[PDB]
């Protein structure tokens, strides 16, 4: 009773435009944790999920693809960045609001908090997605101490298979699906203890977002910034047009800023829009019933310009 | 060593000989003194006795592949790691780095220096000999920045006893 | 059911005189967390508040504008200066006295324990203002250790969106509105992890308070020092006149002290007044029914003079 | 009521192919903890199990032989890698599954917990297998501090015989059977405190896995990768043939990678297969009812090639 | 000392004399200067005053028996332990290491050097004397890498006052 990879991909292409091999490897991660169901006893209690390792920049969609696969597949989700067993005790506390959010709006009394003690556990030991953001931040070189390789050691019994003791009972982990992300610009995947490199067989590399890629992320995705502002400003009683020649000057204007400062990724769009929808957001109420055309001419003279700091003339002889 | 860098007509060249000297003897004579950094985006030539000369090279890399290959920023980020309260040791060496945009010279003591108007840089014992031939050419000939680096390096190998005619040159783009 | 930005501004111009762009960006922060209400399901559970970053001196009104927007908009407030999840457990304990106090003073029995753990959390997850004072105090350079960048890391799941477990239940944070302040004289905004620079799109810069600005802050604001002393001394049965030529010599006498010592900001007025209303505050009772005229002549010979220390002649050769 | 060593060996030769002296010493470890039963009172409460020390590479089967002897002999199991008494409190929480799942479908109400608190304990104290992975990681040289020799000291009362206080009662340890593994490439067994070298009489040395050994581990073991994929892809409605000339090119292709990078051991097969069954796993559903022949020609042009990094030309003059 | 290594016809030989010098006096004259590492998989000859010369040896072992005997990688892993922020002391010595595959020279300052085209390596006071005789032979005779090392060592014992004719030679395979 679950989708096909071809469909998981296509359902992700609506909130996370771009990438590719990203979704693919993530899809087959879900698809084969289900195919694990239609099996006897021997070939079923032993077949650990092929964990994933996402290698890519910052703000390219390493966390999105892990989130839009926790709801659009429904399962306990949790993100953590390097106690260790309290990562499972939180995956369980995020199981109740599912096995009792829809079920409470379905069973209507019939409470029985004794089944959410063995039926909400099946909701974890089976459907469990643990996301480790910034895992490259715990590798051997770091130029003084190597205790970051201790965290990588306490975080081993989990990706392997142990029995975490939560307040709902003994929840196994052997079948949970772990996905770790990392920039891996300083270190390399092989800089992780070998006794855990073979517990992350899937290696998927995400790419950065170009000028055109920033153009699409601005509209195509559901609840895109173009729509979010079209709606948040429609409630004021104002309509707003986001022409296409003006979307280019917002994607190729938030990119110009990512290649001259820190590359925060897509999140650069939010800080750009907020400066654009600055003039309107304030006096929107006092301008009820008006269709404002946001084009190249408006966007251009909306923010200004952003050249590099001064680096040189300051500390260089 | 002799490491020299000329820049003419959207061209950035960086050459250096290949003699590893130990005392007054020659241990290795083919050594590559000019290496490529950031997937081939920047050129780096070093001088100053292997060890330090190298660790200075590495440290500038861990700074480029952590600042999107922004030469100038990477440079200063590195320099600032010496100009603090808790120093970063002290390196007996110096680098000549250059990409399509800028060219610099970074010392393992914590300072970054920009060329003079002519955009020529040289370092190492054979340094000034090359720098003298370079300026000579740049200011009186039409030769490409490559031809000049090539010519200047030889002039310097024939005067410096720690520089040979066995060099490796790299250019951008 | 909430004010307009034009009004939030004008209601703030009564306790916090001065600034400008300060209030403006703060206003639209509240206005658009409401406009978020009148929306369907998709474009509603996903539209994080455009957090704010106030860059300004000390004592210019970075905390006031965050407080006079927690009452004059009514919502759980809390100020913190760099555990991390206990910042939410305190935003909830400050959301009690607006139910077991407010919802018993409008719709006055009627207890119901399992009714406050749904009437209060729905108020935090919606109305929540977390204020981080002195955030610039946790940036990369600091000349030895960089663990201050660890706090900036544990304080990430919150500004992003997680589920803090309080004693009242699982309260989400995704929609809370965070406002961080900083002097940013040593560091720069960009010295903060990029994985959090894009989660604070609003950049507002407050200015310092001049001589004239100190003159106004002394009267115009509701409960100004001129009024607070007029009243606290009226209870003694004494009336007091604060002439205008004497307000100048108190603003341009508390400014003279901020440009020759630490610039504590407006809070300098309190320590100045306390030295002025020193002679009166003591023997006010024993002088019932008297109208004292506090003018230039009184203020002048009320405190004295304050020239620089001795710096030089002490340790310089 | 338990098997013979000859049989324990033969039952292990189905999931862990290879090794030899490995199983042998492990077998007699179980066989003689039973022979301890048929004895009077004096020669019974005093005869500590001859603990085992497995010396071998990484991914050769040091943990498998300890796991396939916890189920195929049924007893509380637990793996730990250097609190210390909480290793027993977990061996007990793992004993509530062979008494409440072994006597729930057997002795079948019957509740009486004060009845199983001496039926569960009697178990652990008798059937108890504590596995210490990577014990060589706590020896004297490590070039600065020697607190790792403190862990080797707190982990002494257990291998000796004390009384751990769990939430189920006072469970003795004197008769538990401990098995510790280690690479022992840097250190030597004798680098362990003498007051614990004589509490681990059995010294078994496992060998590494060759080209041929990787060929067998790919099929012969129950739930081998060849079968696991044959089944996980049969559920998609697809059949797949793993010819023999293609199993050699997967064992002698995962070995080629272990002798040019970290030698992760058998776990290398998982990362290799995952790259092979990459093309199929994705579009398996959309290709229902097909018998794909995976031979030398397919495997060859399935992954590509893997030559060493670049080590030299990068940092060497 | 005088430590030399020649490589000819799938042969890798590494020899060295056996004179431990203290001041201008000879303390021990049989000393084994070329030892075997990794169960006999790699050859190592050292020079540079006992203590440091030794601790450099050990450090390269703890790196081989932690990298599957991969000479080059073990070498660089060790070198990198000097080129960091927190240095690894500084050793007054150097090693000539070689297995069936490659041959190197590692200094306790943090640098790894590859031979020149002829694949000949020498170190120590009597270094260049052996290296001169070696190149002489390799380039003009058919002698085996063993015969050459043997011959080259003697030529150097008769010129260096800190090198004797009492040597120990090891070869691979
Ligand atoms: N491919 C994409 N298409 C559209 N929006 C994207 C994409 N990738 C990221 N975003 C946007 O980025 C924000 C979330 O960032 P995200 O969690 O994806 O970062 P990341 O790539 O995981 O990096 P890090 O984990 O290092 O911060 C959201 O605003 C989301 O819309
Ligand atoms: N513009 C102003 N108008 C009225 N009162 C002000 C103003 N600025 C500051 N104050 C007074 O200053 C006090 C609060 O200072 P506040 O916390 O705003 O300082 P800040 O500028 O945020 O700096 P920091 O956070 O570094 O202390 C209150 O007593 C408040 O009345
Ligand atoms: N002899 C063997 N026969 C079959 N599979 C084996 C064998 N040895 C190891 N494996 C495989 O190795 C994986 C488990 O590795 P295991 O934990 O046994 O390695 P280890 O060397 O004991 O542990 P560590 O790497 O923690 O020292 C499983 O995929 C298992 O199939």
């Amino acid at each position: 009773s679950e989708m096909t990879p071809r469909e998981i991909v296509s359902e992700l292409d609506q909130h996370i435009i771009g990438q590719a091999d990203a979704k693919r490897a993530v899809a087959i991660a879900l698809r084969n944790r289900w195919r694990r169901m239609q099996l006897q006893e021997p070939l079923r209690h032993e077949v650990t999920p092929k964990n994933i390792l996402m290698i890519g920049p910052t703000g390219v969609g390493k966390t999105e693809i892990a989130r839009r696969l926790a709801k659009l597949a429904n399962a306990p989700f949790i993100k953590v960045e390097a106690e260790v067993d309290s990562i499972i005790r939180d995956l369980t506390d995020s199981a109740m609001k599912l096995v009792r959010q829809q079920e409470i709006a379905k069973n209507r009394k019939l409470i029985n908090p004794e089944e959410l003690k063995q039926k909400a556990i099946d909701a974890v030991e089976q459907n469990g997605i643990v996301f480790i953001d910034e895992i490259d931040k715990i590798c051997k070189k770091s130029g003084a101490d190597v205790s970051r390789e201790g965290v990588q050691r306490d975080l081993l019994p989990l990706v392997e298979g142990s029995t975490v003791s939560t307040k709902h009972g003994m929840v196994k982990t052997d079948h949970i699906l772990f996905i770790a992300s990392g920039a891996f610009q300083v270190a390399r995947p092989s800089d992780l203890i070998p006794e855990l490199q073979g517990r992350l067989p899937i290696r998927v590399e995400l790419t950065a977002l170009s000028a055109a890629d920033f153009e699409r992320i601005l509209t195509e995705p559901h609840a895109s910034l173009t729509e979010q502002y079209k709606a948040l400003m429609a409630t004021e009683g104002v309509n707003i047009a986001f022409t296409t020649d003006a979307v280019k000057k917002i994607a190729e204007a938030a990119f110009r800023v990512n290649e001259k400062t820190e590359n925060i990724g897509a999140r650069r769009l939010h800080t750009v829009m907020e400066r654009l929808m600055d003039k309107i957001s304030f006096s929107a109420s006092d301008m009820n019933g008006q269709t404002v055309n946001i084009d190249a001419a408006y966007v251009a003279d909306a923010l200004g310009e952003v050249v590099e700091n001064e680096d040189l003339s300051r500390f260089i002889l | 060593t002799t490491i020299v860098s000329v820049r003419r007509n959207g061209q950035v060249v960086v050459g250096g000989d290949g003699q590893v000297s130990l005392g007054n003897t020659v241990m290795k004579g083919n050594a590559r003194k000019v290496r490529r950094l950031y997937n081939g985006k920047v050129l780096a030539g070093f001088a100053g006795g292997t060890a330090d000369a190298f660790t200075l090279f590495e440290l500038f890399e861990r700074k480029l592949e952590m600042h999107q290959g922004h030469l100038l920023k990477s440079a200063v980020e590195l320099a600032k790691d010496w100009r603090t309260d808790r120093a970063l040791r002290k390196l007996e060496a110096m680098l000549i780095v250059a990409d399509e945009k800028e060219s610099l010279i970074i010392t393992g003591i914590g300072d970054v220096v920009q060329p003079e108007e002519d955009q020529i840089l040289a370092i190492g014992s054979g340094g000034n000999y090359a720098l003298s031939a370079a300026r000579a050419l740049v200011e009186n000939t039409e030769l490409s920045a490559h031809e000049i680096v090539e010519k200047s390096l030889r002039i310097a190998g024939d005067i410096c006893v720690f520089t040979n005619t066995n060099f490796t040159i790299e250019e951008l783009p």
